[PDB]
RNA sequence: UAGAUAGAAAAUAGGUGCCCGUACCGCAAACCGACACAGGUAGUCAAGAUGAGAAUUCUAAGGUGAGCGAGCGAACUCUCGU
RNA sequence: UGAGUAGCGAAAGACGGGUGAGAAUCCCGUCCACCGAUUGACUAAGGUUUCCAGAGGAAGGCUCGUCCGCUCUGGGUUAGUCGGGUCCUAAGCUGAGGCCGACAGGCGUAGGCGAUGGAUAACAGGUUGAUAUUCCUGUACCACCUAUAAUCGUUUUAAUCG
RNA sequence: GAGCUGUAAGUAAGCUUUGAUCCAGAGAUUUCCGAAUGGGGAAACCCAGCAUGAGUUAUGUCAUGUUAUCGAUAUGUGAAUACAUAGCAUAUCAGAAGGCACACCCGGAGAACUGAAACAUCUUAGUACCCGGAGGAAGAGAAAGAAAAUUCGAUUCCCUUAGUAGCGGCGAGCGAAACGGGAAGAGCCCAAACCAACAAGCUUGCUUGUUGGGGUUGUAGGACACUCUAUACGGAGUUACAAAGGACGACAUUAGACGAAUCAUCUGGAAAGAUGAAUCAAAGAAGGUAAUAAUCCUGUAGUCGAAAAUGUUGUCUCUCUUGAGUGGAUCCUGAGUACGACGGAGCACGUGAAAUUCCGUCGGAAUCUGGGAGGACCAUCUCCUAAGGCUAAAUACUCUCUAGUGACCGAUAGUGAACCAGUACCGUGAGGGAAAGGUGAAAAGCACCCCGGAAGGGGAGUGAAAUAGAACCUGAAACCGUGUGCU
C-alpha cells in the first residue's frame, strides 16, 4: 500500500492497518521457518507498507505540533 | 544509451561487421548489447544440470554498444542520433535524414 | 593553584645560579598570609599577600 | 509487541520429541524475559502456557571463504502448555 | 522503645515467582609452556589383601596399551643385573 | 649442501572377524599387559564450541589412516530452591562538599563499589546421540498475591506494624 | 527514461513507462555502548525511584516520560546563635562537560644525547615531550613610537640593510634594528573632571553609592563659560567604532540538458593500423571501443538548466546619531602605579658602562611650571603623553571538499596498506607489524569419451592462442631431471 492511499486513510485506520501487516508479516516469518512460504517477496512489500504506515502517521503528528 | 531494446541495427565493427539485426537487450552498466544472430558464442552445456538434455548451446552473446550504430528509417544507411523536443518530449532523430527514429 | 585572593599575584619560576654560573630552576613565590576579610559580603579566610595588604588597602573583617 | 517477541519456532530432532510432549520450542528477541515469552505466546495462539524454559546460546564461530566470522546470538524459549495446542503447519 | 493505624489471621483454597551461568576439556592432545611438548596447574572423593600408614607390592571401581613400524641381536654410548 | 643423513617426544601387545580402492595404524571380538592416594570419579580457574550425529580424506596428525580435538553439513546447554545478581560487609578501589598542589592532578569526609568470608527455600528416581538437584515422575519447601476464615482489635489505644 | 532487488555469481520470489533502480535538495526513522548524565559496572551489561498507562481477580510482568555533577539565576526554609549567615529543599537554563587536523596560534612548565674535537659558562634550545586556552586564523595594533630632516605618523607580513653592528670560556658559536623598497591599510571606546535623577549616612551641611548624560587628548585635550549649528536635514551601521530584524532582486554551490564531422579496401580473431578518397573544428583535452580513432561511444569547445536547501552580495527598509569655534580663572587627564634596592628572567646584547622590558620581595613619586624617551648618567634640545579597553586586511597552516597539474612511483617501487591492512601475526600491556596485483576481446570458464576412489591426465571441443584452463600475460637465474656427440 502507497502513501498516497495511507493519507486517505484516518488515523484509526492506519493503527488498524499497522495491527493487520504485523500480524500478516508474523505470519509470513512462521511459514517461512516451517518451509511452507514460497512466494518470499511478500514479506519485503509488507515490511515496507508498514513503514510506509508509520512515516505517515508520523508526518500527521508533526504536522499536527 | 543512444540504443535500445528493439531498435533495428547494423554492425560496424567486430566479426559481424555489416550484419543488421534486432537489439534484444542492453547492458547498460557494461555498455553492451545483445542483437540477433551476432555475436554468436557456442557453450558446453552439462546435461547433468538441471535441464536434462545438454550439449553445445549456441546463443549470441553482448557486444560493446559502440560496435553498433542505427540504421537510417529513410535511407537505411548507418547513422548518429540527435535529439529534439517536440512539446517539451525528447525525440531521437536520425543525423542523416533528420527524421524521428522510432 | 595557591594565589593572592585579592590581586592574582602568584608564583613564578627562574634559576638559582651558582658562582660558576650553573643554573637549577627555582620557584619565586608570593608572601601569602591567610587573613579574614569580607567576600560577598561575608567573612572568610583567604590567601593575601602582603603586598595587597599594604597600607590598609583590604578590610579585615 | 507478540509478535516481536516471537521471532520464528525451532523445528529440530529434540524440538520435534518435545512438541510430542506438548512443549514448543521458539526464538525469542535476545531481549525478552520469561514472563514476556509466555503472555506472547498466550496472546498470539490463545492457548494456556502451564511454563517457560528459556536459554541463550553464545554467537558460534562461521567461516565462508576466507571470511571469519560469527552466527548471531540465539535466545530459545520452550513453552510447555497447560491447554490447547499450536500448529505449526 | 520513639513512632504508626482498625484492622490483624491460626487455618482452607487458588495463584505468582525475573536476569546471568549451565555444552565440552579441566594432572590435560582442549588450561600456562610457539608443538597432539617427560614441565607447571587450587580444592573434593578415594575400595580389597599387607601394614602404623594416604608407605610398600598385587588387585577393585574405573580407565589405559601411549600416532611410526619390521628385522638384526656388531663396535660405541646410555639404562639395568651378575 | 649436509642427506635419504639426525630425528619420529617415557610404555605391551597378539590374533580372529568386519569395512574399504587401499589397513601394523579404523571398527568389533577374545586373550594379554599398565595405573589404581590412581592413567579412576568430581570440580574451581583458564580455554571458548573443542561437545553430538551424519559425511570426508587436500592440508594438519612427526608413519599410515577407511580414523581424529582436522574439514563439511546439521544439531546440542531448559532452574523460585545449584553458583552469581534483585542481600552483607573485608583488604582494596572510588569519593558530593572538602584539604593540597605551576598545569596535569594528589589526598580525603559522608556515601558507594568490592569475595577469597557472613546470610540464604528441593530431594530421590527415570530419561537422550548430545542437558539435567534445570526435563519427566513422585513427594517437598521459601517469598509474595487473592478469596474465605475459627478467633482477637476498634483511636491515651494496645489487636496489629515498628 | 528502461531496466531493477550492492559487492556477488546462483536459485527463488518479485518490482518497473500508472515512470523501478539510479542522481540531487529537504524531511522521517535512527537499537545498545560511549562525555554517558537514575544507581552500579570487568564499555556495548546489570539493578532502581517517581509519574502516567497496558495487562492480571491480585501479585509477578510490560510501555512511555523523567531522575548525574557543577554553574548561574529565582523561590521557600534556615544551625551553632538573636538578627541572619552556613546549610538544606524546589524550579529554570540549546550554561559547562567530551572529541579532534599527529597542522597552524597563544600561554604554563621544560630535557638530553649533541657542538665546544675533553668539560662546567656557553651550545643543542626555549627545541623535543607534557599541560592549558583557543580561532578560523591567532598574536599584534592606533606612539609615554622611530629619529635627528624639507622629518615620519597604529599593527602585521615580504625584500634589503647583513652574516653588518654587536654578543661570546671574545672559545664553539649566537646575531639584530632603524633607514630604503614593497603587500595591505582603519580607526575607535572608556576612567576622571562636571551635570541631572535616585538611595544611605538622616546637619534633615553636603559626603558616599547607583543610574543616565558629558568626555577622550600632545598642534596638549576636555570639564567649565560663551558663540554658532540640528533634532535626523545630513551622517553612520551589526568586521571594531551601539544592536536586532524584514522585503525584493542578482550571482554562486548542491542533480542535469543539447552538443560538429568517415566511408571503402588490405592484413587480421578483431582496424582505430596501412592504402584511397572525404568531412568537422570556438570541439585535434581525455578515456573507452576485439591493435594505434578529431568524425564509433563517453566526452571536449560552446550554449542552456533548478522544485528545494545553502552561501555571498545589492537596493529598499530598519536601527542609531548633532556638528564646529573662542577663552585662558578654576577643575580633570588611569597609585601601591611609575620608579628604586636585592634575586631572577627577557631583550641578537652571557651584568656588562647596560639603556629599553617583565616576575618575586621590600621600599615607593610627580601632577602640565607635570610625566616618559633619545643605550650608564647630567644639562640642553627634540620627540612623545605610561600605569584602561576594542579593532578588518596584508601573514601561518591543511583533517577535508571541488577542479586540475607533474622531464614524480609503477607491485622488493609508490603509503605500512593497488588486494577485506593498521588486517594476519607477536606482546599482560603500552606497543610492534607483514606477505599478497595481471585468464581472455568476450566466460565463449573445456558438452562428450577414456584410465583413476579421488587427485591428475589423454583425447574431443571453445578460443587468434589452452603451448591463455583459475595466484591462469611474460616466464631470467640458482636448483632438479631425461636423452645423448666427444670423453
Ligand atoms: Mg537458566
Ligand atoms: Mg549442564
Ligand atoms: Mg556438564
Ligand atoms: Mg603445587
Ligand atoms: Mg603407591
Ligand atoms: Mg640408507
Ligand atoms: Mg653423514
Ligand atoms: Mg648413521
Ligand atoms: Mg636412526
Ligand atoms: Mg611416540
Ligand atoms: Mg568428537
Ligand atoms: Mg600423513
Ligand atoms: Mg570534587
Ligand atoms: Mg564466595
Ligand atoms: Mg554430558
Ligand atoms: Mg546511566
Ligand atoms: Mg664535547
Ligand atoms: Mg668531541
Ligand atoms: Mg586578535
Ligand atoms: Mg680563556
Ligand atoms: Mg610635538
Ligand atoms: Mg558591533
Ligand atoms: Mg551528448
Ligand atoms: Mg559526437
Ligand atoms: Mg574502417
Ligand atoms: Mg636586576
Ligand atoms: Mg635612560
Ligand atoms: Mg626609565
Ligand atoms: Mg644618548
Ligand atoms: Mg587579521
Ligand atoms: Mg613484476
Ligand atoms: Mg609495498
Ligand atoms: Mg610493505
Ligand atoms: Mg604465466
Amino acid at each position: 500500500m502507497k502513501a498516497k492511499e495511507i493519507r486517505d486513510l484516518t488515523t484509526s485506520e492506519i493503527e488498524e492497518q499497522i495491527k493487520s501487516s504485523k500480524e500478516e508479516l508474523f505470519n509470513l516469518r512462521f511459514q517461512l521457518a516451517t518451509g511452507q512460504l514460497e512466494e518470499t517477496a511478500r514479506i519485503r512489500t509488507v515490511r515496507k507498507t508498514i513503514a510506509r504506515l508509520k512515516t505517515v502517521a508520523r508526518e500527521r503528528e508533526i504536522e499536527q505540533s | 544509451m543512444h540504443i535500445k531494446k528493439g531498435d533495428n541495427v547494423k554492425v560496424i565493427a567486430g566479426k559481424d561487421k555489416g550484419k543488421e539485426g534486432k537489439v534484444i537487450a542492453t547492458l547498460p552498466k557494461k555498455d553492451r548489447v545483445v542483437v540477433e544472430g551476432v555475436n554468436i558464442m557456442k557453450k558446453h552445456q552439462k546435461p547433468t544440470q538441471l535441464n536434462p538434455e545438454g550439449g553445445i548451446l549456441e546463443t549470441e552473446a553482448a557486444i560493446h554498444v559502440s560496435n553498433v550504430q542505427l540504421l537510417d528509417p529513410k535511407t537505411n544507411e548507418p547513422t548518429r542520433v540527435g535529439y529534439k523536443f517536440v512539446d517539451g518530449k525528447k525525440v531521437r532523430i536520425a543525423k542523416k535524414s533528420g527524421e524521428e527514429i522510432k | 593553584g595557591k594565589q593572592c585572593f585579592v590581586t592574582g599575584r602568584k608564583a613564578s619560576t627562574g634559576n638559582r645560579r651558582s658562582h660558576a654560573l650553573n643554573s637549577t630552576k627555582r620557584r619565586w613565590n608570593a608572601n601569602l598570609q591567610k587573613v579574614r576579610i569580607l567576600v560577598d559580603g561575608k567573612p572568610k579566610k583567604v590567601w593575601v599577600s602582603a603586598r595587597a595588604l599594604k597600607s590598609g588597602k583590604v578590610t579585615r573583617v | 509487541e507478540a509478535r516481536d517477541i516471537l521471532k520464528r519456532p525451532v523445528i529440530t530432532e529434540k524440538s520435534s520429541e518435545a512438541m510430542a510432549e506438548d512443549k514448543y520450542t521458539f526464538d525469542v528477541d535476545t531481549r525478552v524475559n520469561k514472563t514476556q515469552v509466555k503472555m506472547a505466546v498466550e496472546e498470539i495462539f490463545n492457548v494456556k502456557v502451564a511454563s517457560v524454559n528459556i536459554m541463550n546460546y553464545k554467537p558460534k564461530k562461521k567461516r565462508m571463504g576466507r571470511y571469519q566470522g560469527y552466527t548471531n546470538k540465539r535466545r530459545k524459549a520452550i513453552v510447555t502448555l497447560k491447554e490447547g495446542s499450536i500448529d505449526l503447519f
